[PDB]
């Protein structure tokens, strides 16, 4: 997000997920779907069980937008402009949501590489993941 | 916040294995450095000017001990969590006005920091158990605003 | 969430000078407009695309008229809150998946559509009494969430 | 806010609440005294009491800048930025309190002047304080 030094963090730890980002991303999803059960109402349509071919396709989807965010920190509401018509008008999901997501993330990352996971990094993704979220929001108009 | 028996035992196992002191500290400084507004609350605890302020702060590392051994009374008393956080309740509300969105975002850290320092053990279902305890400790601590 | 004597009773005097059909109405389509996400709840009520849908909208404006009842009769049990939300809270979570900071922004709605009717009658004091009131109607139906 | 139909919302509503900034101010943080007591503390240095000479005058200040902003609309964090510094690296106000601020201010607005206060008027004076209280906590970094 919007400091020099949190864009380099940013980058620094995704670059780190690297090729995880689709297993940590699906990882996230069922975190959030397992913890916070009003989230799976969102996809009724899926199949919300642990090996998921439906939550491994999307968590694959969600962290190319993630890898698309990282490279476009300077324009997210251009690089980000479907999607949000897609969260905000179509399917009118709930700011709260973003949060949960967004921690469930963090629990995954720290999970994974814990060395890595660092005060300050876990600041710098944590304000990452509100920026992208708001972005996700913006059109709550 | 009402919890399986499987969901009982996950979290006293993965208990037996914290460090307090270790992960308190660790707790505590990580949510003032994420959510800086915190720090207004422990000003009296000396140098926070800066993250690295934070993290090196013997007094916010001893508090953050302190808070842990609390949550673990939590952990250890499921059923009656008003009861046992009657009294923080009323000091963090009538003494310290800690707004109650605050207690939110310490469980949020508090479970990122178990997952740090248990890694693959700390499964989405042993994620879930623990989600509903530190809700109930804010909801708990809540209480006495309510 | 605890009233005073005097905040009893100004709950009590504005609460019957209050038409339900009207208040209601507005409370639940002011909620829709304001914050776009809750239409996601009421879809089957037909056209939301817009603010101007939503305010012509019969079946929100019906069903705002339900919910401020439900919310008088907080208003006259206010020592048993959970008890006389405790089916709906179980609706609301189990059945509708309503996240439960919603509540709080229709009680802010509330509060807002009782200052536009009330005028200078709605004092900050008198303000404060209903807040303590909406505060404890969320709660009370988050509670089988908690 | 940003849009363009919230601006001119935004816009009208402030021009009829014109020389009534300042009272309209003091009374939206009375109420939030009352209301909320928790936000009480970081004003000890004051007598809340009703009538205060410091609530009044302080209220004379918030509305003025809430009046600058009405008019930077498109520039709101440089317009803003010294309140930025104050507010969140001085002064370390939680982001809720905004939210609770700007309540008082609807509740009060709603209040004095009903017939202007319609559903639309709400969402977009609304969105106009959490513009304004977004910029205030930007720094939180
Ligand atoms: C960091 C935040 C998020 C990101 C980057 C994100 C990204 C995406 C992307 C890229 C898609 C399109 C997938 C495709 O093209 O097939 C999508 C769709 C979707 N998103 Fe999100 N999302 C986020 C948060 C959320 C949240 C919090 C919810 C609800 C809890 C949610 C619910 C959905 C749903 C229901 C779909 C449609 C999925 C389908 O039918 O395949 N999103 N999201
Ligand atoms: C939600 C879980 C929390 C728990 C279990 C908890 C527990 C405790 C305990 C056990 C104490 C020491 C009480 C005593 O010795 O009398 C304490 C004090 C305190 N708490 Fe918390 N607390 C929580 C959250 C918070 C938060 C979120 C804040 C502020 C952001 C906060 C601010 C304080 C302050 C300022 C003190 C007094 C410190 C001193 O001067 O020594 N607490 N808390
Ligand atoms: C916080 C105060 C609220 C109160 C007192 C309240 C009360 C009620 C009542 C009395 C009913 C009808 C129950 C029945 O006839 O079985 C109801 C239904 C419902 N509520 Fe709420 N409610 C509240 C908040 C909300 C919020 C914030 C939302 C969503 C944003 C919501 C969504 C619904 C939905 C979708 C229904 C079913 C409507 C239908 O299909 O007819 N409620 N509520
Ligand atoms: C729309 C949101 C807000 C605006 C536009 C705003 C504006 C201002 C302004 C203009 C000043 C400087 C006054 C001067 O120069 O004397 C100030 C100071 C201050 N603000 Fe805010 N403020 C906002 C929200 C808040 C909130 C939510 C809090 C805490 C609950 C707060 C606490 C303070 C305090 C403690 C001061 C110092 C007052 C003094 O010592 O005289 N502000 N604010």
């Amino acid at each position: 997000v919007l400091s020099d030094n949190d864009k380099t963090n940013v980058k620094a730890t995704w670059s780190k997920v690297g090729d995880h980002a689709s297993d940590y991303v699906a990882e996230a999803l069922e975190r959030m779907f397992f913890s916070f059960p009003t989230t799976k109402t969102y996809f009724p349509h899926f199949d919300l069980s642990h090996g998921s071919g439906q939550v491994k396709g999307h968590g694959k989807k969600v962290g190319e937008a993630l890898t698309q965010a990282v490279g476009h920190l300077d324009d997210l509401p251009s690089a980000l402009s479907a999607l949000s018509d897609l969260h905000a008008h179509k399917l009118r999901v709930d700011p709260v949501n973003f949060k949960l997501l967004s921690h469930c993330l963090l629990v995954t990352l720290s999970s994974h590489q814990p060395t890595e996971f660092t005060p300050e990094v876990h600041a710098s993704l944590d304000k990452f993941l509100s920026n992208v979220s708001t972005v996700l929001t913006s059109k709550y108009r | 916040v009402n919890l399986t028996a499987a969901e009982k035992t996950q979290v006293a196992n993965l208990w037996g294995k914290v460090n307090v002191k270790e992960l308190g500290g660790e707790a505590l400084s990580r949510l003032l450095v994420v959510y800086p507004w915190t720090r207004r609350f422990f000003e009296h605890f000396g140098d926070l000017s800066t993250a690295d302020a934070v993290l090196h702060n013997a007094k916010v590392l001893a508090h953050g001990e302190k808070v842990l051994t609390s949550f673990g009374e939590g952990l250890k008393h499921l059923d009656n969590l008003k009861g046992t956080f009657s009294d923080l309740s009323e000091l963090h509300c009538d003494k310290l006005h800690v707004d109650p969105q605050n207690f939110r975002l310490l469980g949020n850290v508090l479970v990122i920091v178990l997952a740090r320092h248990f890694g693959k053990e700390f499964t989405p279902d042993v994620q879930a158990a623990y989600e509903k305890v530190v809700a109930g400790v804010a909801n708990a601590l809540a209480h006495k605003y309510h």
